[PDB]
């Protein structure tokens, strides 16, 4: 079982091209991988005082290291998690359960759907779905338990998701192709200069892209 | 309860007879300590001995438990200011499973939405709640998916009141091509009677006594025999001379007669709160405020009330959104202060029958179903008793409060609901046992009340005029 | 009966072909199957199928888990052999099958399997390494109490 | 329902059995228990041998109040008689007071101040006597057929945990071969 | 396939078994699949009712043929697969809690209600047993011989506190105390050391 840590090319600027642009070769190695994630670096300052003062604490002072406490409430070892494994690899015969199949199976025509969305208009596997799969039996494996269920399973989905959707990811169109600034305060101006109603707007304005990407963007931009 | 007897004998002997401290032992035994029973065995001729040794409600909404449904178990949970978002997620989470094993229990398949998607081809009578997102897309929504929902050309059947914010059940096909579900026939869920309902609820505590015991005859007997327990139903406002006019006549029928049960509607005044004018030095405090003392003044007119009758107030829409908290006491301590029977009810309310479930609840729900149809009193009727909800409606329509859901929840089926509409004519029609009623109006209805026998279920109508 | 091992033995299906014709195949749309078909059958049903007439209704083929190389393999060197992969069930299940056909030389045989077993069990029985995993069930439970017995035993012996 | 052993007796209960054993002392002084069986006896004279029950004697040792005289067939050199004829009998299980074991383990715990230098002595001679006994039960039981079992001379207490293995195996044996027929 | 649901649910219960064999007993049964159960009334009842279809047609077009009578002699046996597999099952399942009964008396919600009523009145009639004798029995429990005679005793979370004296329970206090007053607090779990 292979662990991979990358860097793409000139560090976090590789997400403000095209979102691919990463591997020179090909895609291919990353579809026989499993897991793809993606580590961002956004400025929270009390995320980044807690980061900071957090460091300071591993270092000086040792007051992250209360932990012979936290030992006296909870993982009293490394050791004892490696016991552990060896008596959980062996033991357990884990398998999937048969009410929990048909959910996977709805959800990988949504994930498959998801890219065409994200292809047609403008790479998954069945070797992703066998990734998804696994995950079940493995804190299946931390139940010691020989069966699999409904809600035991679907957490994986979550895990899943988080790492491969970061993978993926008449007016307007004859008036602004680019579609900026040409929006609500405009659009408000321009149908003024008779059947628009600012509530209206937000009603009936709610496939043109543009509209969506304004409202990711041009939302707060206000216009 | 666990005791061994012949250790507490000698404890119990520092002469005394067997037959006396065994007795107390016995009695005594279902109270014990940790044990605090020698605390409890010290306190204490042989009458005196005997005597020391021995040391039908409404229900509030305010003060009623809560019960959680598990899907995985098929059972509720002890569950026990502002309320948390986990639980407003929870809210409609609930009412779907409750209906999911009201379904299982009627046995053409059962089948989630993602499973219709996750396939291209058909054929299914899917089961969701009508809910609409944009222009001509009417969804349908499951715990798992949402879609697009589409009534071209269908003929369905001759429903109560198929309502948005409903769950209903649709037949046709998926068609993703378009990716657009088709009506054959829009038919509502049905709704089974109360018997075989309370047959299968188990054998725990619904209503407030933790098990089930309502294995007492004498209940329904005593309902047979005691007819001493009238009620007497009355919209009333309380600054009008007519109001005075039609109170001495009802009092005067009253004063006869007397009553037990008293049920005041709502809506105490004619107009609403937020004052912002102080010209004629008076708000709508002050002014509600002397409308109770003048009902207190008519109230103390004559004395022969309040001796052996039960008094119930009920908030109405113009008083200081369901469901809702009571008249505050500060309006009504001079009447408190009269009057010892009284009691202050959230709307709704329940009565707790020692055998009989009697809901009290009022509002307008006519005044709404006919401006929100898709495309009669049976079919209000039918439409409350078979969706088993109080308030069939989307949250962003009719704003609940998350804590008390529970309570507006209508598991099980009760035995009389108490719904006094004001924009429908009165009435009292039977559908599977529930026995629905209506008391209309009271002023424009040329001055008529409702007076309700419980025994034999008889309904007469009352007029002055 | 009411022991978790008499459902469990008759559980096992067994390859015994029907000597008639039979409508309403239980395990295939036909409807009916033509005689001598082999399929395996569970030992409860299968059991008294063909003692029911007064010709049999099941020829009664021979256990593939009897088999001679199998019989005699076991007369060979019993410590090694591993009965767990085979039925697992095996001293409770071939009591019942020949119970059916009644044979005694066989009975005579395993017998003197158990007997060793017994012995050999008995020796790990005193406090292994891979036989431990290969017993088959009754052993095992007797394994258990023994065990216990020796513990609490020596325990006993000092509080 | 204890549900254990079922079928074999807990260790401690043989212990509650061997309780009745009655045994000689040395009491202190120079009564009248109406319970069941003692009966006897009036105050006896110090230092002088009356045989009593085993558990009020541990009673009297636990208060001291009697001198517990060392039992005469419990000598060393009798032992080692006893481990000569078992070499030269590889059947013969010969002689056990049957209840030794046990006692031997109580005696030891407090009686052992009376007896004259047992330490290191003769709890190595029981223990090897001890196995010696168990692995010529072994060689015995190798022979194990229907319908006879050699009990011969043992004490109760491995009788008792050997239980099981052989009570539960015999009934297949003889259920397959009646069965046979 | 077929007599499986039967197979699934001995299956557990002879896991079940393993499952308290030590172990301390701390047993609480996980639940009662009474889902299965329910699979396994619908198998019986399409049988059965197919089977009653077919004996009735037995005179019209079947014409009583003898290969007919098999499949009934057939669906009987299974009908008493089914049955032996729920009756063993229910019979370990009422035994475990019987145990448990015996034991902690002494002196779970998850489970099926009809278990909860067989229970209430087990306990109710073995307390009628109780009052029999008046031997006294105190048969429930005192399983361990005693010996000799007080033992040194632990308190286990009990602060507190009474037969015959008031002794004042005092948490984390340790005792030297006759077997008696102990046999009585042990069963509420009130002491440690033994």
């Amino acid at each position: 079982s292979v662990l991979a840590a990358a860097n793409p090319i000139y560090g976090r600027y590789d997400d403000l091209k095209s979102p691919g642009d990463n591997i020179d070769f090909q895609t291919t190695i990353l579809s026989r991988f499993d897991m793809i994630f993606i580590v961002k670096d956004d400025h929270n300052e009390e995320r980044d005082i807690s980061i900071a003062n957090h460091v300071i604490n591993i270092h000086t002072g040792n007051a992250n290291a209360q932990n012979q406490q936290e030992e006296n409430g909870s993982e009293i070892s490394i050791e004892k998690m490696k016991r552990y494994i060896t008596y959980c690899r062996l033991k357990c015969a884990p398998r999937l359960s048969p009410q929990a199949a048909e959910k996977l199976s709805s959800n990988f025509v949504t994930i498959r759907k998801q890219l065409l969305i994200n292809e047609l208009e403008s790479p998954i596997t069945i070797r992703q779905l066998e990734a998804i799969i696994r995950i079940t039996e493995s804190l299946a494996k931390l139940e010691l338990s020989p069966i699999a269920q409904e809600r035991h399973v679907d957490e994986a989905i979550r895990l899943f998701q988080a790492s491969t959707m970061d993978a993926a990811s008449q007016e307007l169109k004859r008036r602004l192709p680019i579609g900026w600034s040409t929006s609500y305060q405009t659009l408000r101006r321009e149908f003024v200069d008779h059947r628009f109603s600012q509530l209206a707007l937000d009603k009936a304005l709610y496939e043109t892209i543009q509209l969506r990407h304004q409202g990711q963007n041009i939302y707060r931009s206000g216009v | 309860v666990k005791i061994q007897p012949p250790l507490l004998r000698p404890l119990a002997y520092r002469s005394i007879k067997s037959d006396g401290l065994s007795a107390l032992a016995e009695f005594v035994g279902t109270n014990i300590g940790a044990p605090a029973t020698i605390k409890f065995l010290e306190q204490f001729d042989q009458s005196g001995v005997k005597e020391v040794i021995q040391e039908f409600k409404v229900i509030n909404a305010s003060q009623q438990q809560r019960f959680s449904y598990n899907p995985h178990k098929m059972q509720f949970i002890f569950v026990p200011f502002l309320p948390d978002i986990e639980d407003k997620v929870q809210m409609f989470l609930t009412r779907y499973y409750l209906t999911n094993d009201r379904v299982m229990r009627n046995e053409n398949s059962i089948t989630p939405i993602k499973n219709l998607l996750g396939r291209d081809a058909q054929n299914f009578l899917l089961l969701g709640l009508l809910n609409k997102n944009f222009k001509g897309n009417w969804s349908l929504e499951d715990p798992s998916g949402s879609v697009e929902i589409d009534i071209s050309q269908t003929i369905p059947t001759q429903g109560h009141y198929y309502v948005p914010g409903c769950m209903v059940l649709v037949e046709g096909i998926y068609y993703s091509v378009g990716n657009k579900f088709h009506v054959t026939s829009m038919t509502l869920p049905p709704g089974e009677r109360r018997e075989i309902t309370l047959e299968t609820i188990g054998n725990l505590d619904l209503l407030g006594i933790r098990l089930d015991k309502d294995l007492k005859i004498r209940l329904h007997l005593l309902e047979k025999e005691l007819t001493d327990h009238k009620f007497v139903i009355l919209n009333l406002f309380l600054d009008d001379l007519k109001i005075m006019t039609a109170l001495s006549k009802i009092l005067q029928k009253l004063n006869d007669d007397p009553p037990t049960l008293l049920i005041w509607q709502g809506s105490f005044t004619s107009v609403p709160v937020f004052a912002s004018m102080s010209s004629r030095n008076i708000s709508s405090s002050t002014q509600f405020k002397n409308n109770f003392d003048a009902l207190a003044t008519l109230l103390s007119r004559f004395d022969n009330l309040t001796e052996n009758t039960t008094m119930i107030f009920i908030p109405g829409p113009n008083d200081l959104t369901l469901p809702q908290d009571p008249i505050p006491s500060a309006f009504t301590k001079k009447i408190n202060k009269v009057c010892k029977n009284v009691v202050w009810s959230s709307n709704p309310t329940r009565i707790a029958y020692l055998s009989q479930e009697i809901v009290i609840f009022r509002d307008d729900l006519s005044g709404r179903f006919k401006r929100h149809r898709l495309e009669e009193t049976r079919k209000l009727v039918k439409t409350i008793l078979d969706q088993g909800h109080l308030s069939p409606f989307l949250d962003s329509l009719r704003p609940i409060s998350w804590d008390l859901d529970h309570t507006l929840t209508l598991c099980p089926i009760p035995s009389t609901m108490v719904l006094c509409d004001t924009t429908s004519a009165q009435f009292d029609l039977t559908y599977n046992g529930c026995k629905v009623i209506n008391p209309g109006s009271f002023i424009n209805r040329r001055a008529r009340y409702m007076e309700y026998v419980p025994s034999s279920k008889k309904t007469i109508q009352e007029e002055i005029y | 009966y009411y022991d978790i091992d008499d459902v469990l033995a008759d559980g096992t299906e067994f390859p015994c072909k029907f000597q008639y014709d039979i409508p309403g195949l239980g395990y295939n749309p036909g409807r009916p199957i033509t005689k001598n078909t082999k399929l395996s059958l569970p030992l409860w049903l299968a059991r008294i199928l063909a003692i029911v007439g007064p010709v049999p209704f099941v020829e009664l083929l021979p256990p593939d888990m009897f088999s001679t190389k199998v019989m005699n393999a076991i007369k060979t060197d019993p410590v090694a052999l591993d009965l767990h992969s085979i039925n697992s069930h095996f001293f409770s299940l071939a009591i019942k099958w020949i119970m059916l056909f009644s044979e005694k030389e066989l009975a005579n045989v395993v017998s003197e399997l158990l007997l060793q077993r017994a012995q050999e069990l008995n020796h790990h029985a005193s406090s292994t390494s891979t036989f431990l995993l290969k017993l088959e069930e009754m052993e095992k439970e007797i394994y258990k109490k023994s065990h216990e017995s020796y513990k609490d035993t020596k325990r006993w012996m000092f509080k | 329902l204890p549900a254990h052993l079922q079928q074999t007796f807990s260790p401690e209960e043989i212990q509650f059995i061997v309780e009745n054993e009655p045994i000689k002392i040395f009491p202190r002084i120079t009564w009248q228990l109406i319970t069941t069986d003692d009966k006897a006896l009036n105050n006896m004279v110090a230092m002088r041998s009356t045989e009593v029950v085993l558990w009020i004697a541990l009673l009297l040792k636990q208060q001291s109040k009697c001198s517990i005289v060392a039992p005469q067939w419990l000598t060393t050199k009798e032992l080692d008689r006893k481990i000569q004829y078992e070499k030269t009998h590889p059947d013969r299980f010969s002689e056990l007071p049957w209840n030794w074991l046990v006692l031997a383990r109580i005696l030891f715990n407090k009686a052992k101040d009376d007896f004259h230098d047992p330490i290191h002595e003769l709890r190595g001679k029981i223990q090897d006597l001890r196995e010696i006994r168990q692995i010529k039960v072994l060689k015995g039981l190798k022979y194990l057929n229907e319908s006879h079992l050699q009990l011969d001379n043992l004490s109760l207490l491995e009788i008792n945990e050997l239980r099981p293995f052989i009570t539960e195996i015999m009934d297949k044996l003889r259920e397959i071969h009646t069965a046979s027929l | 396939m077929y007599g499986d649901l039967g197979n699934k649910l001995v299956l557990e219960a002879k896991r079940t078994k393993q499952l308290y064999a030590r172990s301390n007993q701390d047993v609480n049964l996980p639940m009662y699949h009474e889902d299965i159960i329910r699979n396994i009334l619908k198998e019986v009842s399409n049988l059965r009712k197919n089977t009653e279809y077919l004996k009735e047609q037995q005179q019209l077009g079947m014409l009583d043929d003898k290969v007919a009578k098999c499949q009934y002699f057939v669906t009987l046996l299974c009908m008493e697969r089914n049955k032996r597999c729920l009756l063993a099952y229910q019979r370990l399942r009422t035994d475990i809690l019987d145990s448990m009964a015996w034991n902690n008396n002494g002196l779970t919600n998850n489970l099926s209600h009809q278990e909860q009523e067989y229970l209430k009145e087990y306990c109710d009639l073995i307390t009628d047993l109780k009052s029999g004798d008046l031997v006294d029995i105190d048969l429930s429990g005192s399983l361990v011989p005693p010996s000799d005679v007080f033992i040194d005793v632990r308190v286990l979370k009990d602060a507190g506190e009474t037969e015959y004296g008031v002794f004042n329970l005092i948490k984390d206090s340790q005792f030297f105390v006759r077997q008696s007053d102990v046999e009585r607090l042990i069963q509420q779990g009130y002491l440690q050391k033994i």
